[PDB]
């Protein structure tokens, strides 16, 4: 299974996943997400969790340029994203938003405003990725503290298979070194 | 022993009376497994010297040729042995072999008699044998267990039952089937094929067909019988689903077969892609799994299942439902409604089955 | 042993440690035996016996009996045996049926009498409750089962409103005071006691 | 008609995993999504409606080509749980057209 | 297993036995296997002669 | 790097003591009480087993190093 | 050929390809088989299709036959050995060009457009015969109306180029893009072609006869399926994902298929190469043949082959231990089996050495298939015999001619060794199990051969071992006496439906509840009379749910402590059983045995008139404890009757009181006055007054099978009455 809200430990540990390996690594990155795998860790990291993404307020220009750009365009939006950089689903949902500004204005602004758009009607959502990040809870123990102890780890290894391997053949050759030494005292 | 618990008992029962020399009476009274391609199940055995009988010489499989046993073992051997212990002396001789730069001169199995490997290998697959025995044990006590089909099973639904016969019996359906008179014949006792069953059982399966095709032809209905028996690999509890249709459909519904059947599967299957039944203990083997159909009384069609992948288990619900023109709910989900539901249907097919004396003659 | 009312042929009728109400007496058998349907037909019999006895009992009260058994973690036959009143009878329907609903299993509905050897066989854990009228409550939905899932039920508030009860250890009263309604138990049973002329034989 | 239409749709995505059989996750993801959307199929059909009106931005395509040694063809997978939005208005706009 | 008991009815008179150790421990003869050696002689010829001139037409 | 336990004229490891910490003993002395067995470690350890226990996860109730030997 | 089918015949270029094409793809095969030739490689392997042979090439070449290959032989019940003796289609011809499927579209349609407009007004059920008739016919088909989906169906409208844009989504290249065949319901019908194969072959006979399956030799093809092919080629190998090491294995796959060939494909035809032999075998082997080896090395593994050769001989040697007086044979001598002697093809020696005291004549040198022979020829006695075995090819399943090559060659070849002139060679083909003997005959010699060495075919268990690692190998799996009862040995039957038992009583649910009861095995030996009754009450019944199984078991296991108990001189050579599941339970308690054979009957038994037994073991119930009782079923009948009749009788008697039961209490007291005595088990009748009512009984069960059968009189008399004597299922006309 794959999806769902993102917690933190899974944006942390998809960011520190991006420090060691990252930029398009994504599928090894998964390794250490479960639940969230491949095609998910690129999309979080790129439409929400991306420096440079200017998750701030929509000043009067961007907003000038995203209806300017709406009437130009059509429907474009994946276009419409670089230019305003705000990026795909900051314009959609602004633009969206613009649009229940004008209606809602007047008539809207107490009632409409909260008897229809306030929630979702219970329903599952495909944007998760692009809208939050959860905190870890105050009990978050062992579904977190078990990725999170192998993110540890996987983050530590930093080594091949034969060189984890001929070092045990270090230490074997060292204790082998011990045994036949002292046959070698002891008998002559 | 329990009769002990009557007289523990009997002596405050006597003083509950009041009567004292009761009292003195009732205390004076104590105070004074394995399957096999046949599809069997029969007791298990193990290969416990046949690590060590081996020439100590060459390489590995010319060790296991070489081993030498009399026609007496070799008897047992291959009374007991599936074909699987036979292809499995394939494994650790090539599994090596294919690291191995090959010449056509001299190669595929040339390489397999050279490998060598010795005991700690046979130690450790005898061990993995005798797991895995262990496993196929507890694998068939369990297809036992959940067997829900069985009179003396735990997950019994006994109110499903309309009618017992001496070795079958005669239910409703568990789910909101294709009918209200959606009806299958059980056999009381566990076998994974109606095949499997020997004369007496498999006999009088056929003995229900003549009740239900009478009683549904009383209201004018027909009716289509068909197995399904994926089961036969693994042990599931067999049935025959007794669907009734209109008889507008029933002169359809072999048609309908025929031609699904020739479909059910890829082009290139090995087996023949429908059998016509007319035999079908001496047509299908035991321990294939197959389905097979039957229209009234007339002996209909079957099909060997070479992919269960391939062949879907809802098959004929699927064929009935389309030509029942039902939506997929009615074949897709086995929606089990059943508290109310089965028992209204369970007793008003009772009222209806009564008339055959097959049932009161018993 | 001071806590056993009374003591027929094959089972025994005892109060227990902790009551739900003056009149609660649970039947157990004095073989160990896991369930009734792994019991004998006459321990069974005899239970059914003790059913129609405390129902007597309890009418002459104005009291209806409830009777309940749950073959789950436990190793001894016990049968639970509460009376209550006759207006909580109708109400003992939809108390099990949402009690079991928010428990998350289904309660099959069974006759007057169907369920208790026939629906399953021996070695299975399921629950069983009986109603007044003779009708059957029964479920083999096992997994997770609330062990006090009968006397939570019969302690509710539209029954006998003793919430507190429904841990038994909570409510276990001094002995002293259990001497006494036992006592009381056996002589108000003592005239319908049909088992204390049997002893004849 | 729509329930119809859905069945139309579903079985012909799912007639490309049963020559294809093996499954990654995404394929796994899929055969999930089209089963759901059979027991689903009047929650199922409410999402396709609901996805159709509002969602207008989409998660990335994939694209991989055909190699048929005189040309190529460019062969793109859409995110499964697009493609029974896609599959169900391919087949209603071909029936009302 | 020596315990298990046998009832015997072969004899016009019934015995009970210790079955299995003492079973397993446990003129006229001629006259009776004689006749039925020389009926079977002539069936097994005959159904021989009768298959064999079938046969032979074939 | 085991001890095991064998039977008189019986060739099979009727017991396996088996544990990292276990390691080559070059020399084994028994107390003439049979109470106690005594076991030298290359690595200038000395370990403490009771001869009727079969703890086999084996242990170290007591072990001492102040000897000055390399092994 | 199913979209181009008009055009490809002028295209002839593409013919030229498709020849190409389909050469390349034999070479492909070739090469993986490994070879450099093509005189090893008949077609027979590629065409042979899914029915036979796994592979199923369809062909555009006119692939000229090897047709003097096409030669089959098979084995007579005298020994001798008889032959049988006989271009592959290109589809063009079956698949009908677009001219012939537009055509007949539109007057299909047209017609059924007629049809139900007709049956619109008629409105009559629509023909099943119509519909049975026009099957294949038109581009939409007929069948399309059988669609099962067609609701559907009926609004699926984008298809025909959503499947050309399937080509973008997907990126397996789809051949029939073209059709939806759901809806174009199937424009092509394979059918024809393939059954014109397998007469272009020969092949039902011919060509199954012809690689393996003598090897098999049991029945037809009839019974005949394929397993999966269960084995390293796919549990391990799937699993792993090994796949680099996998390329290196990709032979393994093959060896189902090459084994089945191998007969043929190992074939010493090759137009260059050597013969190696495989070692303690006489397989000679040519070329390496990829997966062959190892599956030789499987069926053979251990001394097989030693073991089957050294088991003939002393079947051999036991035929003369009994027949010592009617040849005259003083001792009859066992050679020692030197261990290499079954191998060593140059040479030979004598394996049995008879010895006499007699003057004789001797044949001249003769097969088995000589039915007299110049038996004056030469006057000696001393006689050797010597068996060689033999892995034939289709080159050579030769034995007639290999016995008397071999014969002559050995003989004379000084590096043989022979104690005397006069002397029988016997070769046996393990690959087809064919047998043939090339001999100097004293004249008893030859019959004696001839009925021995076709009894000891079936019966030599090492021949039985290696047939069962052939099927193993193969995984290929089939679904398939009365005189023997009376003749000589010690028979039993034996039942198991009288063991476990349940009763049938109703709770106050209105509903039906089991009830275990008390039951008996019933084992009876029909030439001497004698029944042995093992009663089970407490023991099984108490212990468990799996009752059932443990019910077989515990059948098998009681009737085994029976044999093994009571004696050594008298324990049975056959066992009889109609419920023949049952011989696998006892075939492994056998097991400890080996010394006893099970049949399963092919003949229905009385055991469901056993249940009117239990009447008596009514009786067997008020008993309390799991006793065994022992009776003889015949009374005064055991001097008279009891041989020829009384099997019949009983038979016969048994089986009508189970449909009779109570028309039997009447029938049983045929005059009122007559009585049972408490010292017989059936009533005091004379021997007419036994015959009244055999006849009557045996009349009884042919009028209420004839209420079944009305039509009965003519043919069921004369033929039933033998075969309901038998007690075989007769239901046969519609089964024909
Ligand atoms: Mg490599
Ligand atoms: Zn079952």
């Amino acid at each position: 299974i794959k999806g769902g809200v993102w917690k933190n430990t899974e944006d942390e540990i998809l960011k520190a996943a991006i420090m060691k390996y990252g930029k398009n690594q994504w599928s090894r990155i998964a390794s250490l997400l479960h639940r969230k795998s491949a095609k998910q860790c690129k999309a979080r990291w790129f439409e929400w969790l991306d420096p440079g993404i200017k998750k701030t307020e929509w000043s009067r220009e961007e907003d000038e340029k995203l209806l300017h750009l709406a009437k130009l365009m059509p429907t474009q939006w994946r276009t419409i994203a670089p230019i305003v950089g705000r990026t795909s689903a900051q314009c959609l949902e602004r633009y969206e938003h613009l649009l229940d500004e004008a209606q809602r204005k007047a008539e809207g602004l107490d009632e409409e405003a909260t008897e229809t758009r306030k929630l979702k009607p219970g329903e599952i959502d495909p944007t998760p990725e692009t809208k939050p990040a959860r905190p870890d809870p105050i009990d978050m123990d062992d579904d977190e503290l078990e990725m999170l102890s192998e993110a540890r780890a996987r983050l530590a290894n930093t080594q091949g298979k034969k060189a984890k391997r001929k070092a045990r053949e270090r230490q074997l050759s060292d204790a082998r070194r011990l045994a036949s030494l002292q046959k070698r005292r002891e008998m002559r | 022993e329990d009769e002990k618990n009557k007289l523990s008992a009997k002596i405050l029962k006597a003083e509950m009376k009041g009567d004292t020399d009761l009292v003195k009476k009732l205390k004076r009274k104590l105070e004074s497994m394995r399957r096999d391609r046949e599809g069997n199940i029969l007791p298990a055995s193990s290969r416990r010297s046949d690590s060590d009988r081996h020439g100590e010489g060459s390489s590995r499989m010319r060790r296991e040729y070489e081993k030498s046993q009399d026609l007496d073992s070799m008897v047992r051997e291959e009374k007991t042995g599936t074909a699987g212990d036979q292809l499995r002396l394939f494994e650790r001789s090539l599994i090596k072999s294919s690291k191995i730069r090959r010449h056509d001169d001299e190669s595929v199995d040339d390489i397999a008699e050279m490998q060598k490997g010795k005991k700690k290998s046979d130690e450790k697959d005898k061990k993995r044998k005798e797991k895995e025995s262990i496993k196929e044990h507890k694998r068939i006590e369990r297809s036992f267990d959940d067997c829900s089909r069985c009179i003396d099973s735990s997950r019994l639904k006994k109110h499903n039952i309309i009618a017992v016969g001496i070795n079958t019996y005669l239910a409703v359906v568990e789910w909101d089937g294709l009918d209200d008179e959606h009806l299958i014949i059980v056999p009381t006792q566990h076998c994974s094929s109606t095949i499997q069953l020997d004369e007496n059982v498999w006999d009088e399966m056929r003995l229900w067909r003549k009740g239900l095709v009478a009683v549904w032809k009383s209201q004018n209905r027909d009716c289509i019988f068909f197995e399904m028996s994926r089961h036969v690999d693994s042990n599931p509890h067999v049935f025959i689903e007794c669907v009734p249709v209109e008889q507008e459909i029933g002169d359809m519904a072999s048609i309908y077969f025929k031609k699904a059947i020739n479909e059910c599967e890829g082009e290139y299957m090995d087996n023949k892609k429908l059998i016509e039944t007319k035999d079908l203990r001496r047509q299908i083997p035991k321990g294939f799994s197959y389905f097979a159909v039957d229209f009234g009384l007339s002996n209909g069609f079957a099909h060997v299942i070479e992919s269960h992948d391939h062949f879907p288990s809802t098959f004929a619900t699927e064929i009935i439902a389309g030509m029942l023109d039902l939506p997929p709910k009615k074949w897709r989900k086995r929606e089990t409604d059943e508290m109310s539901k089965q028992k209204s249907r369970a007793e008003n097919f009772k009222k209806l089955w009564e008339p055959v004396d097959w049932t009161k003659r018993l | 042993k001071h806590l056993v009312v009374a003591i027929g042929n094959k089972c025994y009728a005892a109060m227990p440690k902790g009551p739900l109400t003056e009149d609660h007496v649970m039947v157990l058998s004095v073989g160990h035996i896991q369930s009734q349907v792994s019991a004998p037909v006459e321990v069974r019999d005899e239970i059914e016996k003790f059913k129609s006895a405390f129902t007597l009992m309890a009418n002459k009260q104005g009291k209806a009996l409830v009777t309940f058994e749950r073959n789950f973690r436990t190793q001894h036959l016990q049968v639970q045996m509460v009376m209550i009143d006759k207006s909580s009878s109708k109400a003992l329907k939809s108390s099990f049926t949402t009690a079991a609903a928010c428990a998350g299993f289904e309660l099959v509905t069974m006759g007057p009498d169907e369920s208790l050897l026939d629906m399953v066989n021996e070695g299975c854990p399921y629950f069983v409750a009986e109603l007044p009228d003779g009708s059957k409550l029964f479920t083999r939905s096992m997994k997770g089962f609330p062990l006090h899932f009968g006397r939570e039920v019969l302690a509710s508030t539209p029954i006998l409103d003793c919430e507190d009860k429904v841990d038994w250890k909570a409510c276990v009263l001094a002995k002293e005071k259990e001497v006494e309604l036992v006592n009381k138990l056996k002589s108000d049973f003592k005239p319908f006691d049909f088992t204390a002329e049997d002893d004849s034989d | 008609h729509d329930t119809k239409l859905l069945i139309l749709a579903l079985e012909r995505l799912k007639e490309s995993y049963s020559v294809k059989n093996r499954l990654n996750q995404s394929q796994r993801e899929e055969l999930a999504l089209i089963e759901q959307a059979y027991d689903n199929p009047h929650e199922a059909l409410s999402r396709i409606k609901r996805h159709m009106l509002t969602q207008r931005a989409f998660k990335e395509v994939g694209i991989e080509f055909m190699d048929l040694y005189t040309h190529l063809i460019p062969v793109y997978d859409i995110e499964p749980l697009e493609k029974v939005t896609d599959a169900y208005l391919d087949q209603y706009l071909w029936y009302e057209a | 297993y020596s315990n298990i008991k046998v009832i015997d009815m072969t004899g016009k008179q019934q015995k009970i036995y210790s079955g299995y150790d003492s079973f397993s421990m446990k003129l006229i003869h001629n006259l009776n296997l004689l006749v039925d050696l020389t009926e079977e002689g002539i069936r097994r010829s005959n159904q021989q002669l009768i298959s064999l001139k079938d046969q032979t037409t074939a | 790097k085991s001890v095991r336990i064998w039977e008189w004229e019986i060739p099979v490891d009727t017991k396996l003591i088996q544990n990292v910490g276990l390691h080559a003993i070059p020399t084994m002395t028994k107390s003439p009480n049979d109470k106690w067995v005594v076991g030298q470690c290359m690595d200038n350890r000395i370990v403490l087993f009771q001869l009727v226990d079969d703890k086999l996860r084996f242990s170290k109730k007591k072990a001492f190093r102040g000897h000055n030997a390399a092994g | 050929m199913t979209y181009f089918r008009e055009a490809v015949v002028n295209t002839q270029e593409l013919l030229d390809l498709l020849v190409k094409c389909e050469n390349k793809i034999q070479t492909r095969i070739k090469i993986g088989l490994n070879s450099k030739m093509p005189s090893r490689f008949p077609p027979v392997v590629f065409y042979t299709p899914k029915e036979i042979g796994g592979l199923g090439m369809l062909s555009m070449g006119h692939v000229l036959i090897p047709q003097s290959d096409l030669r089959w032989m098979q084995q007579t019940e005298a020994g001798g050995v008889t032959h049988f003796r006989s271009l592959i289609p290109n589809l063009y011809r079956y698949i009908q060009p677009w001219e012939a499927e537009f055509v007949d579209s539109v007057r299909v349609w047209a017609e059924y457009a007629l049809k139900r407009q007709e049956a619109n007004a008629q409105n009559r059920r629509l023909t099943l015969e119509d519909l049975d008739d026009s099957w294949d016919r038109g581009i939409p088909r007929i069948n399309t109306l059988f669609q099962k989906d067609r609701h559907t169906l009926a609004y699926d409208k984008g298809w025909r180029v959503r499947t050309e844009f399937k080509a973008y989504q997907i990126l397996k290249q789809n051949p029939f893009w073209w059709t939806h065949q759901r809806h174009d319901g199937k424009l092509w019908n394979l059918n024809n072609y393939r059954t014109d194969m397998i007469q272009a072959l020969g092949g039902v006979e011919g060509i199954l006869e012809h690689t393996l399956f003598r090897g098999t030799y049991f029945p037809t093809w009839e019974g005949l399926f394929w397993e999966r092919a269960s084995g390293f080629e796919e549990s391990m190998k799937f699993k792993k994902l090994t796949n680099a090491q996998r390329s290196g294995l990709n032979q393994i796959p093959n060896r189902r298929f090459t084994l089945w060939w191998s007969p043929t494909i190992n074939r010493a035809n090759v137009y260059v190469g050597f013969q190696v032999q495989l070692d303690l075998t006489g397989i000679f082997m040519h070329g390496k043949i990829p997966t062959l080896k190892i599956s030789l090395i499987q069926i053979f593994r251990a001394h097989l082959w030693q073991k089957i050769h050294e088991s003939v001989v002393m079947d051999l040697c036991q035929v003369f231990d009994q027949e010592l007086d009617a040849l005259e044979i003083q001792t009859v001598q066992k050679e020692t089996i030197h261990p290499r002697k079954s191998y060593k093809m140059n040479s030979s020696c004598a394996d049995v050495l008879l010895f006499a005291q007699y003057k004789w004549n001797v044949s001249r040198p003769s097969l088995m298939a000589d039915s007299k022979d110049v038996m004056d020829n030469t006057t000696t006695q001393k006689y050797w015999l010597d068996v060689q075995l033999r892995w034939g090819d289709y080159d050579s399943h030769d034995v007639e001619r290999y016995a008397r090559a071999k014969f002559l060659d050995y003989t004379t070849d000084n590096m043989s060794i022979y104690p005397s002139p006069t002397g029988v060679l016997i070769a046996i083909d393990l690959a087809y199990n064919l047998y043939s003997a090339y001999g100097n005959w004293f004249p008893g010699m030859k019959p004696l051969i001839r009925q021995a060495m076709a009894k000891i075919i079936k019966a030599n268990p090492a021949f039985y071992v290696l047939r069962e690692r052939i099927r193993k190998g193969l995984q290929l799996y089939s679904s398939e006496n009365y005189g023997e009862l009376f003749s000589n040995q010690i028979i039993w039957f034996v039942d198991d439906t009288n063991v476990y038992r349940v009763t049938i009583h109703k709770t106050f649910e209105g509903n039906l509840t089991t009830k275990p009861i008390n039951g008996a095995i019933f084992i009876f030996n029909p030439r001497t009379g004698q029944l042995f009754l093992k009663i089970i009450h407490t023991s099984v019944w108490a212990g468990q749910k799996r009752l059932s199984q443990l019910a077989k078991w515990k059948t098998a296991e009681e009737v085994a402590a029976l044999i093994r108990s009571l004696p050594v001189e008298e324990q049975p050579r056959q066992i009889i059983v109609t419920r023949k599941a049952m011989l696998d339970p006892l075939e492994v308690h056998l097991l400890d045995f080996p010394n006893i054979v099970i049949k399963g009957s092919e003949l229905m038994l009385p055991f469901q008139a056993i249940m009117k037994v239990e009447k008596f073991g009514d009786l067997i119930l008020k008993a309390t404890e799991p006793q065994m009782v022992l009776f003889n079923l015949y009374d005064d009948w055991l001097k008279t009757i009891s041989s020829y009749t009384a099997f019949s009788r009983v038979v016969l008697i048994m089986r009508g009181m189970h449909i009779n039961p109570d028309k039997t209490k009447v029938i049983l007291k045929p005059d009122k006055t007559t009585i049972t005595e408490p010292h017989h088990i059936w009533p005091t009748l004379s021997d007419d007054d036994w015959i009244k009512v055999e006849l009557a009984l045996k009349d009884m069960i042919l009028a209420d099978y004839g209420k079944k059968n009305n039509v009965n009189v003519a043919s069921l008399t004369q033929s039933e009455v033998r075969d309901i004597i038998l007690g075989m299922e007769i239901s046969a006309p519609s089964q024909q």
